């Protein structure tokens, strides 16, 4: 009917956007597509996550950019200095959180819910704590600890969702846990229980790996790669 | 970016 | 002081968005600073180029990539009208950004004073983006855009052969933009080949006495230019 | 995108 269509229609231009890299048209696309009412199938749910990673992945990067220019900037080595790089980094601050508060009300309304299966269930989840750990970058003070508590939850009811229902070896756990341990590492500056969880990651799907098919021992290899990578860079030093 | 450890998209 | 100080925060604010990459930003910083009415430096000059271009370059190649798909469309799939209202919104939102830097070239930039380089350069920078309105113009609107290209072009080419030599980096990227015209717009395949193989041959007679501060500039504009007689010719 | 051929800009 009327809605199948229109929801098919914004699915399409989702993939036209992305081929135009036109990501922010992208995301506002599968938005739509979202709040059409019906569930987002693997593929869909991938579009909606690749959409808003470029965004907010852009913000990311310049605002990474500008606070680098603000710290030299203040610490008198390019000596008068104004407050234009302040400035220009709290505007691209605010466009941020307010990409961050689109994608964490869309999550909340739309997309976690009870039913569904494990892995559209921790998804989701892991997203909501994806998107919190980007604001907690950004936060300072109170509010970077609300941000905290807030991810490490999504976070934790992702892990406890994953562990229960998922193998060792599912792309989306380790991807889960991979950013868990991000977020101990450079959010809550808990280094031994982003090393411990890492390497409980990498081990537990270590020993699995022999009963993988060739595509799915790729899928996981490819994340424990990662695991291995910044294990290499959390343990050999600081 | 700066940072050298990674999240899963990149 | 209101309009000083504002118009060095708009230029320091449009250097920040260029090392960030917010081109968007960028541009409509320079176009802020252009409206204080003060002419720009070859600095500030180069700062508004390369933030509309970056802008008008993600539009031009998301609308090629539209077309393309549009193109195919019935051929094989696809079959509604999506692809075609999304490159009309593309389309639409590349035509505004050409539009406002065409009125910013109009209103406050194209002077008659001035340096030949300056002058060369916004005239240049006014068939680019008239260039830019014909890439996606369809009818009679078309021939109307391509001759204002081509007038835009043609006046900024006899100030450069008339006050600047033939290895200077602005008049070789005038030609080189102009022989692209030659050959994409105006379907004049002739006079893009001849144009580009002119401008090469000249400029190379006269490399020797080409100083380090443009070397760099004009050599790798050489390089472009001989890389589109290559193909040009060839085929 | 499609094209080969270049203008300046693309320094």
């Amino acid at each position: 009917g009327a809605m199948a269509m229109e929801r098919a229609s914004l699915i399409q231009k989702a993939k036209l956007a992305e081929q135009a890299e036109r990501y922010e048209d992208m995301a506002a696309f599968m938005k739509g597509a979202v709040e059409k009412g019906e569930e987002l199938s693997c593929e869909e749910r991938n579009l909606l996550s690749v959409a808003y990673k470029n965004v907010v992945g852009g913000q990311r990067a310049a605002w990474r950019v500008l606070s680098s220019i603000e710290q030299k900037s203040n610490e008198e080595g390019s000596e008068e200095k104004g407050p234009e790089v302040r400035e220009y980094r709290e505007k691209v601050e605010t466009e941020l959180q307010g990409v961050c508060d689109t994608v964490l009300g869309l999550l909340d309304s739309h997309l976690i819910k009870e039913a569904g299966d494990a892995e559209s269930r921790v998804f989701y989840l892991k997203m909501k704590g994806d998107y919190y750990r980007y604001l907690a970058e950004v936060a300072t003070g109170d509010d970077k600890k609300r941000i905290i508590d807030s991810a490490r939850s999504a976070y934790q009811e992702a892990m406890d969702i994953s562990k229960k229902e998922m193998p060792p070896t599912n792309p989306i756990r380790l991807g889960l846990a991979l950013n868990f341990s991000v977020f101990h590492y450079e959010i809550a500056n808990s280094p031994e229980e982003a090393i411990s969880l890492a390497k409980t990651t990498f081990d537990e799907a270590m020993a699995d790996l022999h009963t993988l098919s060739e595509d799915s021992y790729k899928d996981s290899t490819l994340i424990m790669q990662l695991l291995r990578d910044n294990l290499t860079l959390w343990t050999a030093d600081n | 970016n700066y940072r050298r450890y990674k999240s899963v998209g990149i």
